[PDB]
């Protein structure tokens, strides 16, 4: 919230899909270290068969 | 640094910097929210905690 | 607000509303004959 | 209620609406096609 | 109900509908295909 | 951008092509009925 | 619309139309033909 | 009451509001459906 | 009907339907060279 | 923040901006509508749930 | 739906490509990931055979 | 925007794009009928289905 | 059919390099995920021997 | 055949060397294909021992 | 959209870019002709089909 | 059917012929030296 | 952008040639008849 | 007939119909060389 | 069209038939050749 | 604290985008690290199942 | 080097450069200070230590 | 020896480096392919010991 | 000590991020490292459990 | 396209580009040259064939 | 090479390369002052060495 | 010897690094493919331990 | 110390950085192909336990 | 194409490419002497050959 | 090709060039006599020769 002025020398062409890809990369990371590392996710896929 | 007229190397102004800034703020805070009822599905419905 | 006139903005609504009657109407006779056929509401003993 | 449509382009609510009404029926005859009981082309027998 | 196209687009719509009662007829015919009873190409007892 | 005339026309080719087409469906459906009904009895087919 | 005449359009449909009846004509009469070799809709039997 | 529309904006609101709707009927209608107690496609008994 | 062409470009849909036709017709050929019943060429035996 | 003539950084003008996002918002949800129908396959057809 | 002035500041030139062919990137991860953490997604490749 | 002679951001007018357009929708639908009958083929001579 | 003017803020001299190369790229995919989980692919490649 | 102004919007300095380099680079995907799924094509390698 | 002087995006005319294409539509079949006698070696000589 | 080489140019033509005449003959060599039958080279008996 | 005359010529050259290419087509598929017929029997070939 | 030519060029329509020709009489060539009782080369018995 | 006058399509579409006509004949010839090492039309006992 | 003058030589633009998203990778790395090299952050994971 | 109208290469005054790097600092205090706190809860509640 | 033109449209200064630069690839890919194929190239490499 | 005036030939703006990111860079190395060639690091991750 | 004089779009004139090509095409020549040398002695000192 | 006032081709001028390089070896010997320190506690309280 | 004119169309600034890049590349390589394909280069390493 | 005039055509700004770099990618190469290739280096980093 | 002055699109003389190229062909040289050398030590101690 | 002033297409004179590459040669001098000493040690305290 203090931050406003980050936008004023970051240019917000390159800094907002920058943010935006990089905060998707890490659900992506979080999603697939959990996938590589539970027995229950991949189960999940698998269903009941 | 208190200029609203001033064009700054990003190629915004202040008041456009502090615009920008609030729908970056209420993304976070409505991708936060979603993430919390995401994070609370996960607890009640797959063996995590 | 869009360029429509409360004439054509009420114009569609009398004819949106009738649509959708007539919708509901084809879907509400549907359900009574799905109902016939089988009724998706349980007793307490089940199917 | 017929306000409504000055406020909300009269062509895109019919368009969210019937693009709803078909994802919602493609929606509820496969999940009927999936049960035991309402698979009508399954030969479903109770 | 001819007003319908003074809201939707006529020149779109017809395409549309072609289009997507092509994909939806191809659904219908392989998903009966790949039922036991309604597959006449197999020919399975009714 | 459409005028009541040309609104019309449209819907009388819809007719048209409405009519012929679901008459056809209608067609179709009882021959298929008699086929194979596809509403399953209490005992299946 | 694009740049045809009542009458272009008129000439082009009797032939579209004409082309389609004796593409459909041709091919009920292979239907005719591939029923008299093998029929593709089976009895309550099956095949 | 009609003050709240002063505040937030009715064009907006009202398409959240069938949006998030939307998501909460069948966020519960599902939730119904993976229980044994109130699965009516399923039917056990109660 | 005739005034379907004044709407569309003869040709694009002449092409439209002859690569529709020509896919079909490949479709279900090759769907019938698949059966044991309908196979020709592969001297299919009822 | 409302000049429908003024060129933002992007090189767009407001007007220009909105009706770029309702074909994006469109296409959102004309693929949402084709994921939904592809999950209820995925659903009945496929060991998931 | 709120977000239309995200294309003031983002060139589409870049924002437009990034987001479709992201968007298509995560169906392609979600793709891969079924496919190597189920048995029936490569059953369905293998079939009869 | 309707105007055939402004050139637009990307360094076309709006009969150039539809022009454009009008050989990547051609070319979608040649893609896609010689992936159906690629399909089929798949069908008819692949252990899939 | 409807987004002819995706062309006029999206550059075609890479809007459309990508495109192909994507749709490419997805074939590519999708040929390698059937060839790394069947056995008649590899096998389709092996042959008589 | 048909799509001789492909050459009208994509810059040939990049569309060229792209198109015959995704050639070749299909080309050894291909030869590696095989070549990681057969027995035959590393016994050509393999020769006499 | 038949000028032979105008200058396209991509730098060239029309006639130019038929040219092009030409060149590229004429590499293509010698490719293609050679692959295709590619082929029948591999059919030949290679344990394919 | 002289009127063919106005419209096409025969220098280009010439070319394709030429092309997919060597083509030809090169799968049907290739195609007969594969075969039991046709393959004069190794020898083949009847 | 075609003369009503040209497209008599260009129908010229197309009936020639097809008629040429059915004929053809047409003694090449009388011929495989007579080699082996492509239409089985109830008990196959 | 000859009317066909004012709506569809004749200068594509005969190069594609000589590619896309080449391709089918390739395909089913190819075909029948696959099935036993087709295959002219191989000779299987009828 | 290609700038060629009628006397030059017509010149160069009579060698051209006259130089198809020569490989077919050529063709044939060879044809006849090879039918008379094996036949390529099994009968229907095979080979 | 003493170097605030290192922004005199280095563009924010491209140092702060690069700075805050090299520490987010350092985080990953140290997530991925210890998530590779023990058992009770992938047991945490797992949880009950 | 104490000018405070000198734009330097990166584009800042040196106030501003100073102004820009609390930001930095007073971002990785609260970074650390959040930090801290994760890595007792770490102590507290995993097996590390 | 046709495509001398090629050397028109293609800017040199890119044309020829990866011209050279990708022989120099596939060259190398080869000899790897052999590398990973084979016994007797790793035994060339291992010699008498 | 002696080559302040690499600094007049390469550019701070590229050569200052350039040098502590791969100062980084190192560390990471050689941390991964000792991670993946030792016991005892491991260990250290994994505590009592 | 016979002009000696004309500068084309990759900056060569006509003869320039005949002259550069010819470079390319003796270059492959000698390079297949020592190919060809290299593949018999690798026929005649390699298990090969 | 000594002229205080000269713009090298870095946009620096002698003495701003002398500065900048202080603070370049400034933060180098708290580096490795540092790295002093973890590597004495890695030989105090680690099995290496 | 014959290709100094190499140098008139590749720019050296780009011809020469990446010349001497790739050499290296290749010898890394060469170093590489030997060491993981042979016993006595890792036992050169190993030396009497 | 012949080639003092390789920095005449190629620009220091990026000869050195690669160059340097580059030392130091040989550098992490050789220390990493000596770890995988030994028993006494990742001996060394395990030390006594 | 024997013009001593005229500057090329590399933005060199013909006798500037000249010499470039001569320590071009002295480096090779020197390369490959020092590489015999290394090779007929590899051969002299090492199981090759 | 021996002018002092001459500002050649890297933006270096003649001597300035020499004085860069002194400090490229002296550097190199003083990381080959670093790595002889670390040589040696190597030699001495590792299983190596
Ligand atoms: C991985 C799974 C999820 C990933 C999802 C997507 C995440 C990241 C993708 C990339 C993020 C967006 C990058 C956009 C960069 C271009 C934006 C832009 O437009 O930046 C422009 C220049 O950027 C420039 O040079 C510099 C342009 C290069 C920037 C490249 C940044 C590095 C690549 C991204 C790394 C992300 C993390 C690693 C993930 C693998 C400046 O903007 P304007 O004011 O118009 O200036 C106009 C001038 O340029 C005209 O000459
Ligand atoms: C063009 C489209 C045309 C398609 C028409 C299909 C309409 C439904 C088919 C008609 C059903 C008639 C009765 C079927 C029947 O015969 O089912 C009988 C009971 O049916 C009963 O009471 C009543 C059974 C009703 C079946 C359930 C129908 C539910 C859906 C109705 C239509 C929905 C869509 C409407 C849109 C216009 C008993 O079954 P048996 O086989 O004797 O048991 C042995
Ligand atoms: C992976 C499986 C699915 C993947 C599918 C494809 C997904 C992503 C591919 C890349 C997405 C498209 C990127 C297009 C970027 C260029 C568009 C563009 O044109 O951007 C231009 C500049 O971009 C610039 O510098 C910057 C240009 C560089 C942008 C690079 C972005 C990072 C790469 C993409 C990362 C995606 C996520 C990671 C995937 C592994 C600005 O546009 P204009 O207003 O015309 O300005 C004109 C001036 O530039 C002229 O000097
Ligand atoms: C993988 C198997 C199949 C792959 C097949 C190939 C697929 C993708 C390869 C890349 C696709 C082509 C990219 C071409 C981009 C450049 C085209 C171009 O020409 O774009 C130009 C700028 O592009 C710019 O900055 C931006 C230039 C950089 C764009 C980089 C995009 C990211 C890389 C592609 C990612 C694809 C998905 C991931 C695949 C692994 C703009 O055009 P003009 O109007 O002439 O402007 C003139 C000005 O530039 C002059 O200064
Ligand atoms: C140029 C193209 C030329 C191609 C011509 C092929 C046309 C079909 C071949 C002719 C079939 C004649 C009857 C075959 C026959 O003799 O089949 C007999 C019964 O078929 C019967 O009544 C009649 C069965 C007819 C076979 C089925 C044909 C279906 C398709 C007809 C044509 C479709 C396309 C038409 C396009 C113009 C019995 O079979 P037997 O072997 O005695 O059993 C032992
Ligand atoms: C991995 C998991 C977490 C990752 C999270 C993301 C981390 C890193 C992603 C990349 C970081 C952001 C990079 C943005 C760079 C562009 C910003 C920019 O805008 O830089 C501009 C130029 O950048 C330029 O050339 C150069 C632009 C290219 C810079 C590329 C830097 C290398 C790539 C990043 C490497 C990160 C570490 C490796 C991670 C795998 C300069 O700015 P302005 O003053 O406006 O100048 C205007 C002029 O450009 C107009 O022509
Ligand atoms: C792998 C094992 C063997 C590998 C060996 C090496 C092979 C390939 C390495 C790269 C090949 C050389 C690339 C050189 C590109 C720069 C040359 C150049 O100079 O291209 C210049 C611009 O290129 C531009 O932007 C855009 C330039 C983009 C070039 C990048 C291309 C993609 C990377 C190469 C991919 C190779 C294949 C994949 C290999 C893994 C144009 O030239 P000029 O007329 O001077 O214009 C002057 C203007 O630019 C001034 O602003
Ligand atoms: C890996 C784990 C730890 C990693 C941590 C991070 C490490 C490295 C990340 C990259 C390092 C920072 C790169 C910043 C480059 C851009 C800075 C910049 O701004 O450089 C600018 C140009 O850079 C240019 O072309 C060149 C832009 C591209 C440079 C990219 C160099 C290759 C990528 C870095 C490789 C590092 C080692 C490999 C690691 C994977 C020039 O500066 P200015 O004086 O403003 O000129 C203004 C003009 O450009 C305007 O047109
Ligand atoms: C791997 C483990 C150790 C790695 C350590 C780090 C090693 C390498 C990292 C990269 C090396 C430094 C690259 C810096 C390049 C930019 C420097 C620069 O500044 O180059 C500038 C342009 O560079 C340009 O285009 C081109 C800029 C792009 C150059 C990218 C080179 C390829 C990437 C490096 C590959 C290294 C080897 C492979 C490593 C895995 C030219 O300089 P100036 O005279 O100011 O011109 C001003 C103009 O540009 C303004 O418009
Ligand atoms: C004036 O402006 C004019 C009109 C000129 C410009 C107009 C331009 C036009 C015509 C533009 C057209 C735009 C279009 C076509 C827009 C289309 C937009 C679409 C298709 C949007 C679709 C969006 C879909 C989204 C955003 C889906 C997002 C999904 C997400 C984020 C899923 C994430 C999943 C995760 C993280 C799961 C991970 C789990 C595992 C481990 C499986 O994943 C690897
Ligand atoms: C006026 O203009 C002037 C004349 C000045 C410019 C002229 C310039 C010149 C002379 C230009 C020359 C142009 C040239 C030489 C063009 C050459 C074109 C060529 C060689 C085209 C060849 C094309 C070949 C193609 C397109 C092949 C495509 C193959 C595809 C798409 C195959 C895909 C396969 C898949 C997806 C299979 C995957 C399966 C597995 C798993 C095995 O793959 C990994
Ligand atoms: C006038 O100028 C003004 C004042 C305007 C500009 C001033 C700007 C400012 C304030 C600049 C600030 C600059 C700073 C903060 C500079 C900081 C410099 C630092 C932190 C330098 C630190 C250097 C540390 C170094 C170089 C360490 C190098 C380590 C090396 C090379 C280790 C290599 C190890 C290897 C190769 C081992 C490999 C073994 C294994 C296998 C384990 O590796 C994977
Ligand atoms: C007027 O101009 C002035 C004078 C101002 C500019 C002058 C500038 C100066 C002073 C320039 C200096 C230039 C220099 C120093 C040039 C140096 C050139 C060198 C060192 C050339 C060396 C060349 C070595 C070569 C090209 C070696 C090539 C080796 C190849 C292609 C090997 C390929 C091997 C393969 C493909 C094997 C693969 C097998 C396995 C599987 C093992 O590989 C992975």
């Amino acid at each position: 919230m203090n931050q406003a002025r980050i936008w004023l020398v970051v240019k917000p062409s390159v800094g907002l899909p920058l943010f935006l890809g990089v905060v998707l990369l890490i659900s992506l990371l979080v999603h697939g270290a959990i996938l590589t590392n539970t027995s229950w996710y991949p189960a999940f896929f698998e269903g009941n068969a | 640094f208190d200029d609203p007229n001033r064009v700054w190397p990003s190629g915004l102004t202040l008041p456009e910097a502090e615009e920008l800034h609030s729908y970056v703020l209420d993304g976070a805070r409505i991708f936060f929210g979603i993430a919390v009822v995401a994070h609370v599905l996960a607890f009640a419905y797959s063996p995590w905690l | 607000l869009t360029g429509l006139s409360d004439e054509e903005a009420k114009e569609f609504h009398s004819i949106f509303m009738q649509s959708f009657l007539i919708f509901t109407a084809v879907a509400v006779v549907a359900h009574f004959l799905a109902w016939a056929w089988r009724p998706w509401i349980p007793g307490a003993e089940g199917y | 209620m017929w306000r409504l449509w000055k406020l909300y382009d009269p062509r895109r609510v019919l368009i969210g609406i019937f693009s709803w009404l078909a994802v919602l029926a493609l929606v509820i005859h496969f999940i009927l096609l999936s049960t035991d009981r309402f698979n009508w082309v399954g030969g479903a027998a109770v | 109900m001819w007003r319908m196209w003074k809201i939707l687009d006529y020149r779109r719509t017809v395409v549309l509908a072609h289009v997507g009662m092509a994909v939806l007829a191809l659904l219908i015919h392989f998903i009966l295909l790949s039922t036991e009873n309604f597959n006449w190409l197999q020919g399975n007892p009714y | 951008n459409v005028s009541d005339e040309e609104a019309k026309e449209f819907h009388a080719m819809f007719s048209q092509a409405f009519t012929v087409y679901i008459g056809v469906a209608v067609v179709a459906h009882i021959l298929a009925w008699a086929w194979r009904p596809w509403i399953p009895g209490d005992e299946g087919f």
